[PDB]
C-alpha cells in the first residue's frame, strides 16, 4: 500500500521560515518523481515545488523560487521542503505526490499526502477555552437529543475533537473553524444521543488543539 | 500557465442521475488533462487520467472526455459519497495547473432540522463573555435561516453562522449559531429563542429558554 505523509508545520510569524517533511514507503520512493503542491484555505491545488528520482533536479513555482527549498533523502524515504522569508499569503495546507504519468504521458498525480497546515501570521498562538454545552431541559420528551463542547478561543486552526476517548461516532459533528471580531477562532463538537440515555454513557469530549501544546477534556454535566 | 476554469460551482444533482462538470482551459491542452475527487478532508484522489483514460480502482461512473479546451467529467449515476469539490488539472505544461473546484452537492428528499438550545456554561459566566448557541442539526437541503430574539428583541449583527460540509450517511447538512454578548448585558435580560424558518418547517418553530430557569 502506499503511504505518503506530509508530516509537519503550523504557524511562523512573517518572514521567519520553517521546514516540512512529508514520507512515504510502500512503493520504492527512488523511482519517483515526488512533489509539493501547496493548497491555499477555501481555493484551488497549486504545485509548488518538484524533485527528480535521483534528487539532481529541482524545479520551483514562480514566487517561491528562492525562498522554499525542496529536498529527498532517498535512503531513508524521505521528502523535504524548507521555508525562508514566508509571505503572508503562503498559509496553506502543503500536500505531497507522486507524479508518474509512465512513459505514454507527462506527469499525473497517483496518490496524495495528507498534507500538513502552515499558516503565516503576524498573530501569536492560543489556547482553548472548552466550555460544556447543555439544555435547561434534562427531561426533553422527544427521545432525541443533544448536547456539546463550544471550544471558545483558539489559534492556529487545527484542533482535534472527538468523544467518549473515540466511542461516540452515531451523531458527532465537529463545526468548521470560525474567525471572531477579536481574531480568535472558535468551534462547536456536537452529539446527538437518546433523551433516556442522559446516564448511560458518560458523554466527554475530548479537545486537544496540539499546537499550544494543550490537551482539555471534559465531561458534560448538569 | 494556462489557466484553468472550471464552469460551475454548485452542482447538486439528484442521486442516480447524470452530473456533468466542466474545465475550460485558456489554452490548448489536447487530451492531456486529470480528474480529482477531493472529499471533505481527504487529501485529492485520481480519477481520469490523460483526459479519458479512467484509472484503474475508479468506478466507470467517472467518463471523462474532451480535448484542447472542452473537457467535460461526467457522473452517470450520482451517490452519497460522490459528495466532494472536484478538481481538473492540465499537464500539457510541464507545472501542473488546476481548475476553482466544483462542489457537487447530492440531492436528498426534504428533511426538516432537528432544533436544541445551548444556554452559557458557568465556566463562561467567570470569563464574563456569554456565548449563545443554536444547533440546527442535519436537514435538507443547506439553504436555511437562523434569526435570534433576546427578550423578542431579534440580535442583529452580532450571530456568527458556522455550516458542517454535508453527511455520507444520510446527505444532510448542520449548522450552528454562536451568539456572543457579555455578561453586563446578558444579566440585563431573560427571553433567550433562537427561531428557525426552513422548508421542512410548516410553521417557523423556534425553541427557547429563560435565564433563571435551568
Amino acid at each position: 500500500q502506499v503511504q505518503l505523509v506530509e508530516s509537519g508545520g503550523g504557524l511562523v510569524q512573517p518572514g521567519g521560515s520553517l521546514r516540512l517533511s512529508c514520507a512515504a514507503s510502500g512503493f520504492t520512493f527512488s523511482y519517483y518523481d515526488i512533489q509539493w503542491v501547496r493548497q491555499a484555505p477555501g481555493k484551488g491545488l497549486e504545485w509548488v515545488s518538484s524533485i527528480s528520482p535521483s534528487g539532481q533536479s529541482t524545479y520551483y513555482r514562480r514566487e517561491v523560487k528562492g525562498r522554499f527549498t525542496i529536498s529527498r533523502d532517498n535512503s531513508k524515504n524521505t521528502l523535504y521542503l524548507q521555508m525562508n522569508s514566508l509571505r503572508a499569503e503562503d498559509t496553506a495546507v502543503y500536500y505531497c505526490a507522486r507524479r508518474t504519468g509512465r512513459e505514454e504521458g507527462g506527469w499525473i498525480f497517483d496518490y496524495w499526502g495528507q498534507g500538513t497546515l502552515v499558516t503565516v501570521s503576524s498573530a501569536s498562538t492560543k489556547g482553548p477555552s472548552v466550555f460544556p454545552l447543555a439544555p435547561c431541559s434534562r427531561s426533553t420528551s422527544e427521545s432525541t437529543a443533544a448536547l456539546g463542547c463550544l471550544v471558545k478561543d483558539y489559534f492556529p486552526e487545527p484542533v482535534t475533537v472527538s468523544w467518549n476517548s473515540g466511542a461516540l461516532t452515531s451523531g458527532v459533528h465537529t463545526f468548521p473553524a470560525v474567525l471572531q471580531s477579536s481574531g480568535l477562532y472558535s468551534l462547536s463538537s456536537v452529539v446527538t444521543v437518546p433523551s433516556s440515555s442522559l446516564g448511560t454513557q458518560t458523554y466527554t469530549c475530548n479537545v486537544d488543539h496540539k499546537p499550544s501544546n494543550t490537551k482539555v477534556d471534559k465531561r458534560v454535566e448538569s | 500557465e494556462i489557466v484553468l476554469t472550471q464552469s460551475p460551482a454548485t452542482l447538486s444533482v439528484s442521486p442516480g442521475e447524470r452530473a456533468t462538470l466542466s474545465c475550460r482551459a485558456s489554452r490548448s491542452v489536447r487530451r492531456e488533462l486529470a480528474w480529482y475527487q477531493q472529499k471533505p478532508g481527504q487529501a485529492p484522489e485520481l480519477l481520469i487520467y490523460g483526459a479519458s483514460t479512467r484509472e484503474t480502482g475508479i468506478p466507470a461512473r467517472f467518463s471523462g472526455s474532451g480535448s484542447g479546451t472542452d473537457f467535460t467529467l461526467t457522473i452517470n449515476s450520482l451517490e452519497a459519497e460522490d459528495a466532494a469539490t472536484y478538481y481538473c488539472q492540465q499537464y500539457r505544461d510541464p507545472p501542473g495547473t488546476f481548475g476553482g473546484g466544483t462542489k457537487v452537492e447530492i440531492k436528498r428528499t426534504v428533511a426538516a432540522p432537528s432544533v436544541f438550545i445551548f444556554p452559557p456554561s458557568d465556566e463562561q459566566l467567570k470569563s464574563g463573555t456569554a456565548s449563545v448557541v443554536c444547533l440546527l442539526n442535519n436537514f435538507y437541503p443547506r439553504e436555511a435561516k437562523v434569526q435570534w430574539k433576546v427578550d423578542n428583541a431579534l440580535q442583529s449583527g452580532n450571530s456568527q453562522e458556522s455550516v458542517t460540509e454535508q453527511d455520507s450517511k444520510d446527505s444532510t447538512y448542520s449548522l450552528s449559531s454562536t451568539l456572543t454578548l457579555s455578561k453586563a448585558d446578558y444579566e440585563k435580560h431573560k427571553v433567550y429563542a433562537c427561531e428557525v424558518t426552513h422548508q421542512g418547517l410548516s410553521s417557523p418553530v423556534t425553541k427557547s429558554f429563560n435565564r433563571g430557569e435551568c
